[PDB]
């Protein structure tokens, strides 16, 4: 499912700006 | 037509009001974008208590103002980090925008000052913590909970945007909730104050808008297709482009496409289709009707506009508060010294701060 694509991708905490 | 007689009279009288209104905002953000305010408090004056967020950029700190007792957010930047880290026009405008603007959704920065070692930001502290944290917590926000946050970003842009400020930073981990539920926005560090387009690769992957992506000049736009994904992440749960790896999620922005949960209405999808619009001839907040073709879509039919302005629409939440000093909606950091140095640093490059 979506969300658990979601999950999956490892992107689910606070996302760093590029710079960072 | 859609409206009859006296709702396109009052539409339209509001719509000139938004125009007065952001004639005379702009009068008084360029009085205070000319003459800047500095050193209006010191470091004594507070008592430090305990991090509330830390990064690349610094830390921010909740602090207690001596003599009031009111609390404070202090954000604290090393100079000779900031220099080594080629943040030195970052840092300064940050703080320049912060004493210039003035809006209910803006974070006021109360007092700014400068030692040795460190630049010191004020501001108003927020207590509710990050949308970031609530969002994740309670998986996605219902359709109305969503508008009423987004109501107030649409407020916000349309007012930034009459000063030519681009915001650029949009994101839940960026927006604060305050003790009456309503948004503030706080970092500025990649606002920029241009009248045409501008070229800088910023921001946050999934946020970018396909022109960032694509190495194009950019302008106003890309705030609003931010706009998209806010709205969307909010009401989903989750963003509309992601991926393992940020390459992944530009393919997936560039390509044109985006899939929606089935509870989202009808609404709701054709907002955020004109918003996620790749093509800038076509996306809403570009076009001739400007932030007009946003506040009259029928996904926001039910907002009133002027009274979040003047926030007399009860929130639909309320973060926990214990009282002043509660940090309990912000994380746990390993708490570190505020050196001063005995011997000035990178005093030329902050002069203006
Ligand atoms: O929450 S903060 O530490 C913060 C910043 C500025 C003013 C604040 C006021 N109250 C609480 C936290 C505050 N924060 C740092 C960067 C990450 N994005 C959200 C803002």
């Amino acid at each position: 499912t979506t969300y658990a694509d979601f999950i999956a991708s490892g992107r689910t905490g606070r996302r760093n700006a590029i710079h960072d | 037509g859609h409206m009859g007689n006296a709702a396109a009279a009052k539409k339209g009288s509001e719509q000139e009001s938004v125009k007065e209104f952001l004639a005379k905002a702009k009068e008084e953000f360029l009085k205070k974008w000319e003459s800047p305010s500095q050193n209006t408090a010191q470091l004594d004056h507070f008592d430090r208590i305990k991090t509330l967020g830390t990064g690349s950029f610094g830390r921010v700190m909740l602090v207690k103002h001596k003599e009031t007792g009111n609390h404070y957010a202090m954000k604290i930047l090393d100079k000779q980090k900031v220099v080594k880290l080629k943040q030195i026009e970052h840092t300064l405008n940050e703080k320049r925008i912060l004493q210039a603007v003035n809006f209910p959704f803006l974070v006021k920065l109360e007092f700014s000052f400068k030692d040795n070692s460190n630049l010191y930001m004020v501001m108003e502290y927020v207590p509710g913590g990050e949308m970031f944290s609530h969002l994740r917590r309670i998986g996605r926000f219902s359709e109305p909970h969503a508008r009423f946050y987004a109501a107030q970003i649409v407020l916000t842009f349309e007012y930034l945007h009459s000063l030519d400020l681009i915001y650029r930073d949009l994101k839940p981990e960026n927006l604060l909730i305050d003790q009456q539920g309503y948004i503030q926005v706080t970092d500025f560090g990649f606002a920029k104050r241009v009248k045409g387009r501008t070229w800088t690769l910023c921001g946050t992957p999934e946020y970018l808008a396909p022109e960032i992506i694509l190495s194009k000049g950019y302008n106003k736009a890309v705030d609003w297709w931010a706009l998209g994904v806010l709205i969307y992440e909010m009401a989903a749960g989750y963003p509309p482009f992601f991926a393992d790896q940020p390459i992944q999620i530009y393919e997936k922005i560039v390509s044109g496409k985006v899939r929606f949960p089935s509870h989202f209405s009808s609404d709701l999808k054709d907002l955020l289709r004109n918003l996620l619009q790749v093509d800038l001839t076509k996306r809403f907040g570009n076009l001739k009707n400007g932030v007009n073709d946003i506040k009259n879509h029928k996904w926001f039919a039910t907002t009133d506009w002027i009274a979040i302005y003047q926030r007399k629409v009860e929130a639909p939440f309320i973060p926990k508060f214990k009282g002043p000093g509660d940090t309990s909606n912000f994380d746990d950091y390993e708490e570190e010294e505020i050196r001063v140095s005995i011997n000035e640093k990178c005093g030329k490059e902050f002069t203006e701060f």
